RNA sequence: CUCUUAAGGUAGCCAAUGGAUUAACGAGAUUCCCACUGUCCCUAUCUA
């Protein structure tokens, strides 16, 4: 068969002779079907059903406030129209945390004996031109899989958010140690690249480097976010 | 009980497990095939899939034509050594364990086939029968 | 070649694959885990999870990209009736956003299992799972357009006729209401409809037969308008290509009783814009409909 | 094109004999063969085929017919007959012989 | 004419085997990450006989994108087995690109052993605030990494065999005070366009795995020469490989039980012969500009 | 049953039969075929120096000479003597096929026979000269 | 005169059937669809008889034979020989064969007045086809193809060889045979032409896959309806260019 | 102030050889092949 084939075929011989029927008594027995499934539905696929019955509700009351509100009745220029889109930082207190969490302890030796090794658990930006300490003389870990280049940062003015990469870090709010670490936790002020940004000094220089807040847990989320301190 | 194969088939003793050698009885330039598995075999902890006379197996040739080895090929086990038993009353066995090669619908790739073959294989393929010049 | 493709396995909405794949995961691996066991333990379990749930995205989107055909890689013919049908650019277009969404996907799975080979706790363990297959969710919330328009693709395709455009071809072709379908009927028992009103036929019918042992295909075709290209429409280009693509016997159908709706200086006139068309092939004027007017009494 | 003209030749030529004695062959076809009527699938007086014997009495795999009902012997009544096989050690079919 | 008419007589390709994939393992790509963040130089170390076969480009682009402030240079070893014009002409070509070195490592009678230590003082000078340096060696398999740092201190401190695969592990070598030189395991890294036959020519496998070297002569009749072929083998008057096997065969007494020479054992003894330099012969350097 | 026998006359080991053997040295192109065999790899010798007797190769001439040499070899020469025992042998001792087993045996005795003594002369004294 | 049928969804007529200028074979395998099918074209002219061939169904591949004679081979059991000899008339020998080559209807391929051979059968085998089937008997090989009896198909009007033939071989063959011959494929595109089909001087019985033009080919080259001489391969040479 | 890509056509110059790619030996560590087999398919039987 070829093109649009059961069509043909319904307009040539019909459907089944109790079809319409079927159908209507199908439908009407859907409110009767909807309760029993509500009351005897257990486990996730109840609970998937209250959520998907929420929604519909949900969609169905705005529905009827549009059609009641229809029922009732930036200065920007030509060629942008018909386009779319205190010196106080905004976490001045975050969690301590303690150099037991920050740190864990790695044992060398055959029969692991010695545990002057330290491993740091959260993420860390080593910076430019790092090499590696030889094994030997190498106290501090920072693991490769938890460093960081660049951080996904919102700008509170134009609300846009950017993914920059990462120039220093300032100030880490637990420790200088932290901070000279390079360790990227919650509340750490961070220095990144702002050239995509366009910022313009009132001199005329052009902005490429500013400062952001760190609002997350890298450790927990696998990323980096960050607010600009505009 | 394979796709090519001409109705059902009665139960053979079984002598070739994975892992057997038998010689190519064909033309086609192989002088020996390695069976590597059974097509139609059960599954069983530990027991290894083992074919018998008029089973297809798959092969990869050992000796022969350079172009035609290191390939895995359908083949068609058409004579053994390890006795089994005829209904008419009588338990026979041949000299060699002994196949040909064969394509998934049970087509020879050959034009003749050397030695005796065995009444089971050949009323079970009708391109074996039709290429046999000696059956039993 | 392959001159069909009814072998496209179904293709889900964004929202309906989402649920078939988190609920395989949540089905088909095991579901307990304790914050008493053992990190390593822990860290299996979340691995598991993130690593599972990326192969079932990445599978769903294979069978998606292997079954489709390329446009490119088809025939000519079907090629240009592919494109006037579903539009070559988007078609290539949705095909890609699977590609890259596929890509993404398995990135998004190695980077957090690279993260969770160093997860301290069963929390941390838990966020990093979660915000994996968040991530991978997100990526499959942005297919919803594409993965849409490829499933009425794919319902369409499945329906089209197989054309064979290297054997012998009998295309039919003329104005609206000339008897295209009717001949169809005579010669094939191809199913194809015969109304009295114009473009009764909108989509290329094929049907068979055997002349001299011999298998013959025959083409009817949507009538063609005598108007220029940039104010034909798919319709008609349908024909167009068929004409163009099938190295064929052409045979043009005239009405000279005029019940078509079109005069026979406009017949004429149709047959001589579209005589650049049938080059290298076989041509044939078939006067239908004389058991109603004869070319003999002709003025 | 004259890539295709050896294969195209070699499979429209008919090769033709020639003589090599004086032996006149010729084909066989016997009278009631040649007096047979053409068999007519639907006809309301046609032979009952071994088939329509078959669905009648059990179908497929369930009717078991009489190969001895076809024996060309001197007495009608042999024809359900037991050959002997065995006798005392001895096969019969290998003394059986006529004199 | 290949893939497809295959299929249809339900003929399969035998699966590959696991001997061919050594150097792609994560445990190795893991060892040569971790030797490359340690090190401050980088010696890519190639062979004499095949220098373009035996570069990693993929891990010199990783370097040039990521870490350029690692320096990577080339050392070539075993130039004691090609001509002299072809060793100056590699290092010729290959200076074009990176500096390179050429080397024939041994702890007696060496080559380059003094400009290769004049040139790392050179980098230690370089990096004279940073109280210590690393080299990090890494090529292909058997290329001679560790034959290399022996040399250099003149003492057997990394094991040398000429089965491929001998370093598994990273290896720290105190070569002066502020001087440390890594030696690394071997690695392949992935391709579709390299065969299994380049593979094996390129010394990657043990030969003692693979299932018909048979098949592989070819390629050693291809790549050697006839009159060096014959001078190592004392035998001539071959056609093809087949026979050039029966005829060595024969000659060293090489016969199973019932007659059938031993074509299999024959021919890993011809590989294991290539590989390691019992017969003379080198790729054709480029032509000169 | 004894491991001996056991692995000396398994099927996968067997030999030629000597009825096979007398239908090869009865006939003089067959004993030509034989002794004038094509050069194959696989066997010892590369398929020369073949005693048809015995129906076994050898890896030289100088180990043929010593095989001829050998009560081995006069063994089966001498098993190789009479009637070659097929089944019609059994047939007629189970008083079966007995006219067939009797023209058969005359027929052995008159022209089979002679023809293979002769052939067999040919063959030694062939086989003499040439080593 | 060109029928297609199947024996139990199998294309390989000649494998379980022999069919001559007055008698038909037929596997006793299963039901009687094949036996029906056969009983259409032949009414009750000739017999039609049921057998089995060393409990084989495979009876046309075992046996050999034509309108004067029978042979079988030395396998047959002694009630099947029985059951034969009882089945057909007394114008038909039979004869129980001992014969090396036990497949006699693939070393032998004969009509009712020439028999091709395997060239390695033996001279008392040889002297026995003359004296049962009544034929002359010349050793041959279908352009190096060995088992000619499943490699060709022969009647007293035409003949049918396998694909892979030289025009040489056919001249040769056909000179033999004083039949005309023509190269081609059964049940499409197979090469067993003998173990494809069965064929007598009126009737041929093929696999359900036969082509249009091949049985075109079959009813041409076999002389079969009316008005279907060997000539008109010129008049069916434009669709065998555009199949070929 | 300056330093490195000059070397060229399947084997060189320069002092038999250009070597530790070391023969032989070993209840030393390891890989592979033939032969061989109850290691195994799959277990059975016999003796003290
Ligand atoms: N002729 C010659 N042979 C060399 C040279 N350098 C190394 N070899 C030989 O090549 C083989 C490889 O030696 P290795 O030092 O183990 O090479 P590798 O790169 O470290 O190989 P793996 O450790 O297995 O990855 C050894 O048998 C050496 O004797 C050289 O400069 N000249
Ligand atoms: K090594
Ligand atoms: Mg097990
Ligand atoms: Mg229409
Ligand atoms: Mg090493
Ligand atoms: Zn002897």
């Amino acid at each position: 068969p070829q093109n649009d084939y059961i069509e043909r075929h319904i307009k040539q011989h019909g459907k089944r002779l109790d079809h319409e029927e079927r159908k209507r008594k199908r439908e009407a027995r859907e409110s009767h079907k909807i309760s029993e499934r509500a009351q005897k539905l257990t486990g996730w696929k109840g609970k998937q059903f209250a959520k998907k019955r929420y929604a519909e509700k949900v969609s169905m009351r705005k529905k009827i406030k549009a059609h009641e509100q229809s029922k009732v009745k930036d200065a920007l220029p030509t060629y942008l129209l018909d386009r779319e889109q205190k010196f106080s930082v905004p976490l001045p207190k975050v969690r301590g945390i303690s150099e037991e969490e920050m740190f864990k302890v790695i044992k060398t030796g055959k029969s692991r004996s010695k545990s002057w090794k330290r491993m740091i658990t959260k993420h860390t930006f080593v910076g430019e031109g790092f090499t590696r300490r030889p094994v030997k003389m190498e106290r501090i870990i920072r693991p490769s899989a938890l460093r960081q280049k660049k951080a996904n940062v919102t700008h509170p003015e134009l609300g846009v958010t950017v993914f920059l990469p990462i120039l220093a870090v300032k100030k880490n709010p637990q420790s200088p140690m932290y901070t000279q670490l390079g360790v990227l936790t919650k509340g750490t002020i961070i220095e990144v690249n702002v050239s995509e940004l366009g910022m313009v000094t009132a001199g005329g220089k052009v902005v490429w480097g500013k400062y952001a807040q760190v609002t997350n847990e890298p450790d927990r989320d696998g990323c980096v976010n960050a607010v600009l301190l505009v | 009980s394979g796709n090519g194969a001409q109705g059902t088939k009665f139960r053979i003793s079984l002598g070739l497990p994975v892992g057997a050698i038998m010689n190519c009885a064909d033309n086609s330039g192989a002088r020996n095939l390695y069976i590597i598995a059974v097509k139609g075999s059960g599954s069983r902890l530990n027991r290894l899939p083992a074919a018998s006379l008029g089973d297809m197996v798959m092969a990869t040739v050992k000796k022969g034509k350079p172009e035609l080895r290191k390939k895995v090929m359908p083949a068609i086990v058409v004579r053994q050594a390890k006795s089994w038993r005829r209904r008419d009353g009588v338990f026979l066995y041949f000299e060699d364990n002994a196949g040909v090669i064969a394509n998934p619908k049970g087509e020879m790739k050959g034009s003749a086939i050397t030695g005796p073959v065995g009444k089971e294989c050949a009323d079970l393929w009708p391109r074996v029968a039709s290429n046999s010049g000696v059956v039993v | 070649m392959q001159l069909s493709w009814k072998d496209i396995p179904t293709v889900a909405p964004a929202n309906d694959l989402l649920d078939i794949v988190l609920n395989r995961t949540q089905r088909k691996t095991p579901t307990v885990i304790r914050p008493g066991f053992k990190i390593t333990r822990i860290r299996a379990f979340y691995m598991r999870k993130v690593k599972y749930t990326g192969e079932g995205f990445v599978e769903k989107f294979e069978d998606i990209l292997k079954g489709f055909p390329n446009i490119n890689d088809v025939h000519p013919f079907h090629r240009d009736l592919m494109d006037t049908l579903y539009e070559k650019n988007h078609y290539k277009i949705s095909l890609a956003a699977i590609s890259r969404a596929k890509s993404l996907v398995e990135q998004v799975a190695r980077d957090y299992v690279r993260l969770l080979k160093f997860g301290q706790s069963l929390f941390q363990c838990k966020q990093l799972k979660r915000a994996a297959l968040g991530r991978m969710a997100t990526i499959v919330k942005k297919l919803r357009d594409p993965l849409a328009y490829l499933e009425q693709v794919r319902q369409h395709i499945g329906r089209l006729p197989s054309i064979d455009p290297n054997t012998r071809t009998l295309l039919i072709c003329g104005y609206p209401n000339v008897g295209k379908s009717s001949f169809l009927r005579c010669i094939t028992k191809s199913d194809v409809d015969v109304q009295p009103y114009a473009f009764t036929t909108k989509s290329l019918y094929v049907g068979h037969f055997d002349y001299k042992y011999l298998r013959f295909q025959a083409i009817d075709t949507p009538g063609i308008l005598d108007r220029p290209t940039e104010e034909m429409n798919n319709i008609e280009m349908q024909s167009i290509y068929a004409i163009a693509h099938l190295r064929s016997c052409v045979l043009y159908f005239m009405d000279l009783s005029e019940q078509c709706g079109f005069t026979i200086e406009a017949q004429v006139k149709l047959f001589h814009s579209i005589k650049p068309l049938f080059a290298n092939k076989s041509v044939m004027v078939v006067i239908n409909k004389t058991d109603i007017i004869r070319p003999e009494d002709l003025d | 094109s004259q890539s295709r003209i050896n294969n195209v030749l070699n499979k429209i030529h008919v090769a033709q004999p020639q003589a090599r004695d004086d032996v006149k062959r010729t084909p066989f076809i016997p009278e009631s063969v040649k007096n047979l009527k053409k068999y007519d699938p639907e006809d309301p007086n046609r032979r009952k085929l071994a088939r329509d014997i078959e669905a009648e009495n059990g179908g497929a795999g369930v009717f078991n017919v009489n190969l001895k009902d076809k024996y060309l012997l001197e007495d009608d009544e042999w024809k359900n007959d037991i050959m002997p096989e065995i006798l005392d050690g001895k096969n019969v079919y290998d003394f059986l012989d006529p004199e | 004419m290949g893939n497809q008419e295959d299929k249809e007589n339900g003929w399969t390709s035998a699966a590959k085997e696991a001997i061919f994939s050594k150097g792609q393992s994560k445990r190795i790509w893991n060892e040569l990450y971790k030797v490359i963040d340690s090190s401050d130089v980088v010696i890519h170390v190639l062979d004499a006989r095949d220098p373009l076969g035996t570069r990693c480009k993929s891990v010199e682009e990783y370097m040039k994108k990521e870490t350029p402030h690692k320096h990577l240079i080339y050392v070539l070893n075993k130039c004691d087995l090609v001509p002299t014009w072809v060793a100056a002409a590699w290092v010729k070509h290959l200076s074009k690109e990176r500096p390179t070195l050429a080397f024939h490592a041994s702890i007696t009678n060496s080559f380059g052993k003094g400009s290769l230590i004049q040139l790392l003082r050179q980098f230690s000078q370089l990096h004279t605030d940073r109280k210590q340096i690393s080299v990090g060696f890494i090529g292909y398999p058997n290329t001679g990494k560790s034959s290399i740092i022996n040399t250099l201190r003149k003492k057997k401190v990394c094991q040398v065999a000429p089965i491929p695969g001998e370093t598994k592990v990273w290896q720290y070598i105190t070569l002066m005070k502020r001087i440390f030189l890594i030696d690394c395991p071997g690695i392949v890294p992935p391709s579709s366009k390299d065969s299994e036959e380049d593979i094996l020519f390129r010394g990657v496998v043990r030969v003692e795995h693979v299932t018909h070297p048979e098949q592989y002569i070819p390629g050693v009749l291809k790549r050697c020469q006839v009159k060096h072929l014959e001078r190592t083998y004392e035998i001539s008057g071959w056609k093809d490989a087949t026979e050039f096997i029966e005829i060595l065969a024969r000659k060293q007494g090489r016969l199973l039980k019932g007659g059938e020479p031993d074509e299999s054992g024959v021919s890993k003894q011809i590989l294991n012969d290539f590989n390691r330099g019992k017969i003379p012969w080198f790729v054709l350097p480029p032509e000169k500009e | 049953m004894g491991r001996y026998s056991v692995k000396r006359y398994k099927t996968k080991r067997r030999t030629r039969d000597l009825d096979l053997i007398y239908n090869d040295l009865s006939t003089k192109e067959s004993v030509q075929k034989l002794l004038n065999q094509p050069l194959d790899e696989t066997k010892p010798g590369l398929g020369q120096h073949y005693c048809i007797h015995c129906a076994k190769y050898m890896e030289t001439a100088i180990a043929l000479k010593t095989h001829l040499k050998g009560k081995v070899h006069k063994r089966r020469v001498k098993e190789l003597r009479g009637v070659p025992y097929t089944q019609e042998v059994s047939d007629a001792a189970a008083g079966y096929n007995l006219n067939k087993f009797l023209n058969r045996v005359q027929e052995i005795t008159q022209s089979v026979g002679p023809e293979k003594e002769s052939n067999e002369a040919l063959l030694k004294e062939h086989l003499d000269s040439t080593l | 005169m060109a029928t297609r049928t199947q024996f139990e969804n199998s294309n390989e007529i000649g494998v379980f059937s022999k069919l001559t200028n007055t008698y038909c074979l037929v596997a006793v395998g299963g039901s009687e669809n094949f036996y029906s099918a056969f009983e259409a074209e032949l009414g009750d002219a000739i017999p039609i008889v049921h057998t089995t061939i060393a409990g084989t169904r495979i009876i046309g591949r075992m046996t050999a034979g034509n309108r004067r004679g029978l042979l079988v081979p030395t396998q047959t059991t002694d009630q099947e020989l029985q059951h034969l000899r009882n089945s057909l008339p007394d114008s038909v020998k039979i004869q129980r064969v001992e014969e090396r080559l036990s497949a006699l209807g693939n070393v032998i391929c004969c009509n009712d007045y020439v028999a091709l051979v395997h060239p390695d059968i033996d001279r008392e085998t040889e002297e026995l086809i003359s004296d049962v089937l009544g034929v002359e008997v010349f050793r041959q090989t279908i352009s190096g193809n060995i088992l000619v009896g499943s490699y060709c198909s022969l009647s007293n009007q035409g003949g049918l060889v396998h694909p892979q033939t030289s025009v040489q071989d056919q001249e040769e063959l056909s000179s033999l045979l004083q039949v005309p011959l023509v190269a081609g494929t059964v049940n499409r595109g197979s090469s067993v032409v003998g173990a494809g089909m069965v064929v007598n001087d009126y009737l041929a019985v093929t696999g359900l896959d036969t082509t249009a033009p091949e049985l075109s080919v079959i009813e041409s080259i076999f002389r079969l309806q009316d008005a279907q001489p060997e000539s008109i391969s010129g008049n069916l040479r434009d669709t065998l260019i555009e199949t070929y």
